[PDB]
């Protein structure tokens, strides 16, 4: 049970500009990531696997970073509809694990 | 080999010392079923089949008699009745390579669990419950075997561990595989408790003067009294008298 | 492993020889704090060199560090007898000190 | 004449046995390989698939009478032999324990082993076969006996008396 | 569309039991690694369960020995089977197929809501 | 089979470059294995540069000796290469190829571009 901590908590950017997001492991964490836009009111959306691989139809406005312990996901220019919340998901050990963040709250203006 | 293509041998046929396996390394992993690892060196076996692979570092538990996990249950299962045992050991100087070593893969998606001791080899893109991607990508099509590519920034739990898994037979078997032996070294000219090979008496052990032919091991006077062997190390023939002995 | 130093080195006495202690890993980060420790026969090591192209008063004026990007190139002119020794290399990481695998030295 | 072949069946459905000699060694081993309908003639192997379970390998046993008794009692097949100066002679000899093999098959039928220089080599042929040299065998079958047996000084049987022969033997 | 669609939300006195389902389309479940969710109201979220594709099913701690997972196979959908929801057990449960090194979790589930008496 | 060097592509006048040439699909363990160096001019042919047998027992160029200390390490199978004094001689392509005794450097790596010059 490896413990992940999101940084900062929010962010309020004009429209139009790059955001940075860092969320920070205990322990190697290498390559194995996710991040997960779950806008409020319905179930997450898969953003980028792996270690920055951007999941399918998922704009590259988004761009993830990182490796070992420490991890950052940046999104190019946020539009008015990107308020949402973000997690980062880990599985170094897949049969049975996955491990959540306390998530990050992004907004605009 | 990878884990679900280990490399089958047979290890009969020899007087086996299951104690010169001590003397290589630290034994990451080595626990006996079936026989007690203390007494292995002596106990007799029919076959002795051995599978060496590699897997990752916190999958070793999966290779256990009667355990469902991931290689246990997709490619490569041992018997729940298994006599024999499994060795594993870190090795990843030899094994973890800077990029990912992409030699050792691992069945993770199959359609039912495998008997004991069945290996498959079948590398086919794995089917999408309809028609499949077959050569090309889309939704679900998930290749069953996945390389665990090993590299040197690897936590222990993610490092390449070398594996050997005896497989052995205790139900009729043919003494072919065991016994270290123990020659006490031999006493002369005093009566003495002897088992040559079996033969067990008591009595004088004294220089003899006959000419054993040899394809013999036994010598008899009149009346089937055992009289003299030949050793088994020197193949010296020795003359056998019971201990002096008389009324008083 | 976790950083990559080979395995041994021995340079003939009086001449200079220099050694390398590469990451071979991704995000070892910037690669700029890097310590050389001088391991004696059965002591405690002591700083040599830290911030490899800068040296420390106190030790002598031939060992020189030198940076060629994500490696340390480790420098000794005009070798001893004295030098005999094991050598290892010090960076920080992301979330911590890590150490080279280690280089031995040995004059002949 | 250069090997026998055992075994309850010459297909391939049970574990027959196999004993070939040569030049150089014999070579023993027991793999149930599907055998012609004859022994192939030396093309030299013809045999089918295989599940071996044991072979084995030793210096080969080769006017001279070479003499072989065969027997397979207790799981074990055990071989004697001799080799004599020389149609059966009557001088009397007894044959010594060569090899005592542990393996287990049923074995009910047994043939014998040709080969020959620069002949042609079919599966199935007639009577009419190749050329080779002037030779024979001869087979004969084991009775349950009451034998007595006189020793030397030295430890060789030297003759033997059949108990139920006829009246002044017994 | 490939969705998954979930039942089983409502209401239940404590100690009292629950069957949580999962509906599937366009893709197999039985074959598929499932993998249900959930989020407490205001949370973050948690892996709570997972069944392979030859049976063998696994669940978190903090619901180890009182949820149970299963699967129709022959009609193609999911189901989870809770009891003995205490006060922590309030939150809404989501349904995921999750591949793991080879593609996140992707596809989820629209969500039930589980809460308590009070 | 595969290698992969790696290393500073700029360098300085008079200067010590190191490289380091990590393979993969063997190890520096087995016989009859080992691991050398060759440079190329631009526009021009190749050369040898270094070899380091599998028993450690090392082999340079003749004509370039008495420099460029090959080191390796068996562990994690990695060869090191270090050349000081670059003079504008030096100012070539590098690959690490793996030698043999009769197919000499049949397996070759990546390669680093560099140049030496202000
Ligand atoms: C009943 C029986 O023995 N069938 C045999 C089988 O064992 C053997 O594997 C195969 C090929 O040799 O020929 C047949
Ligand atoms: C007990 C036993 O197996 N006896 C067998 C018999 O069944 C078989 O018919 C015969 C030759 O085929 O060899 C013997
Ligand atoms: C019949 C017989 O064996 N007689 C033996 C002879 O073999 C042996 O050579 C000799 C002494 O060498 O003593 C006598």
């Amino acid at each position: 049970e490896i413990v992940m901590t999101q940084s900062p908590a929010t962010l309020s950017v004009s429209p139009g500009e790059r955001a940075t997001l860092s969320c920070r492991a205990s322990q190697s964490v290498s390559s194995d990531l996710a991040w997960y836009q779950q806008k409020p009111g319905q179930a997450p959306r898969l953003l980028i696997y792996g270690a920055s691989t951007r999941a399918t139809g998922i704009p590259a406005r988004f761009s993830g970073s990182g490796s070992g312990t420490e991890f950052t996901l940046t999104i190019s220019s946020l539009q008015s509809e990107d308020s949402a919340v973000y997690y980062c998901q880990q599985y170094n050990n897949w049969p049975p694990g996955y491990t959540f963040g306390q998530g990050t709250k992004l907004e605009i203006k | 080999a990878s884990v679900y293509a280990w490399n089958r041998k047979r290890i009969s046929n020899c007087v086996a010392d299951y104690s010169v396996l001590y003397n290589f390394a630290p034994f990451f992993a080595f626990k006996c079923y079936g026989v007690s690892p203390t007494k292995l060196n002596d106990l007799c076996f029919t076959n002795v089949y051995a599978d060496s692979f590699v897997i990752r570092g916190n999958e070793v538990s999966q290779i256990a008699p009667g355990q469902t996990g991931n290689i246990a249950d997709y490619n490569y299962k041992l018997p729940d009745d298994f006599t024999g045992c499994v060795i594993a050991w870190n090795s990843n100087k030899l094994d973890s390579k800077v990029g990912g070593n992409y030699n050792y893969r691992y069945r993770l998606f199959r359609k039912s669990n495998l008997k004991p001791f069945e290996r498959d080899i079948s590398t086919e893109i794995y089917q999408a419950g309809n028609k499949p991607c077959n050569g090309v990508a889309g939704v679900n099509c998930y290749f069953p075997l996945q390389s665990y590519g090993f590299r040197p920034t690897y936590g222990v739990g993610h490092q390449p561990y070398r594996v050997v898994v005896l497989s052995f037979e205790l139900l009729h078997a043919p003494a072919t595989v065991c016994g270290p032996k123990k020659s006490t070294n031999l006493v002369k000219n005093k009566c003495v408790n002897f088992n040559f090979n079996g033969l067990t008496g008591t009595g004088v052990l004294t220089e003899s003067n006959k000419k054993f032919l040899p394809f013999q091991q036994f010598g008899r006077d009149i009346a089937d009294t055992t009289d003299a062997v030949r050793d088994p190390q020197t193949l010296e023939i020795l003359d056998i008298t019971p201990c002096s002995f008389g009324g008083v | 492993s976790a950083l990559t130093q080979p395995a041994s080195v021995s340079g003939s006495p009086g001449q200079s020889i220099t050694i390398s202690c590469t990451a071979t890993s991704s995000d070892v980060g910037a690669y700029q704090y890097v310590s050389w420790y001088q391991q004696y026969p059965g002591k405690a090591p002591k700083l040599m060199i830290y911030e490899v192209s800068k040296r420390p008063s106190g030790v002598s004026n031939r060992f020189s560090g030198s940076k060629s990007g994500n490696t340390a190139s480790l420098t000794i002119s005009g070798l001893q007898a004295e030098d005999d020794a094991y050598y290892y290399c010090n960076s920080y990481t992301t979330s911590s000190v890590v150490f080279g695998g280690g280089t031995k030295l040995t004059v002949l | 004449i250069r090997g026998w072949i055992f075994g309850t069946t010459l297909d391939s459905k049970t574990q027959s046995l196999l004993i070939v000699n040569n030049a150089t060694n014999v070579v023993i081993k027991v793999c149930e390989f599907q055998f012609c309908n004859d022994p192939f003639l030396d093309f030299r192997v013809y045999s089918s698939a295989n599940n071996c379970t044991f072979e084995y390998v030793s210096q080969p046993f080769l006017k001279n009478l070479r003499e072989f008794v065969f027997k397979n009692i207790d799981g074990y097949f055990k071989i004697y032999s001799k080799h004599t100066p020389i149609d059966l002679p009557q001088g009397f000899s007894a044959l010594e324990p060569l090899v005592d093999l542990p393996i287990g098959i049923n074995i009910t039928r047994f043939q014998t082993l040709l080969a020959l220089h620069r002949s042609y080599l079919t599966p199935g042929d007639s009577s009419s076969g190749w050329t080779a040299g002037a030779a024979a065998y001869y087979v004969g079958y084991l009775q349950p006996r009451t034998f007595l047996l006189k020793y030397n000084e030295n430890g060789t049987i030297t003759d033997a008396v059949d108990c139920a022969l006829d009246p002044l033997s017994e | 569309e490939v969705q998954l669609v979930e039942s089983g939300g409502g209401l239940v006195q404590p100690g009292g039991s629950l069957r949580l389902s999962c509906a599937a389309s366009e893709i197999t479940v039985s074959r598929n690694y499932m993998s249900w969710v959930r989020q407490a109201p205001g949370k973050g979220l948690e892996w709570v369960s997972v069944m392979f594709a030859g049976g063998s099913t696994f669940y978190a701690d903090s619901v180890k020995g009182r949820f149970t997972i299963s699967r129709d196979n022959s009609k193609n959908t999911l189901y989870l089977q809770m009891n003995s929801l205490r006060a922590e057990d309030t939150a809404v449960y989501y349904c995921a197929r999750d591949l793991g090194v080879v593609g996140a979790t992707d596809y989820w589930g629209q969500g039930t809501l589980v809460t308590v008496s009070s | 089979i595969t290698l992969k060097e790696s290393g500073p592509t700029l360098v300085k006048p008079t200067q010590t470059l190191t490289l380091t040439c990590t393979f993969s699909g063997f190890s520096l363990s087995t016989g009859g294995v080992s691991v050398g160096w060759i440079r190329q001019p631009p526009g021009k042919a190749l050369e040898w540069l270094a070899l380091i047998y599998w028993d450690d027992d090392k082999r340079y160029s003749p004509s370039l000796e008495s420099r460029l200390t090959i080191t390796k390490d068996t562990s994690k199978n990695l060869v090191v290469l270090t050349l000081t004094n670059m003079d504008p001689v030096d100012t070539a392509t590098y690959y690490c190829a793996h030698k043999t005794i009769p197919t000499i450097f049949d397996y070759w790596g990546q390669g680093t571009l560099v140049t030496v010059s202000s």
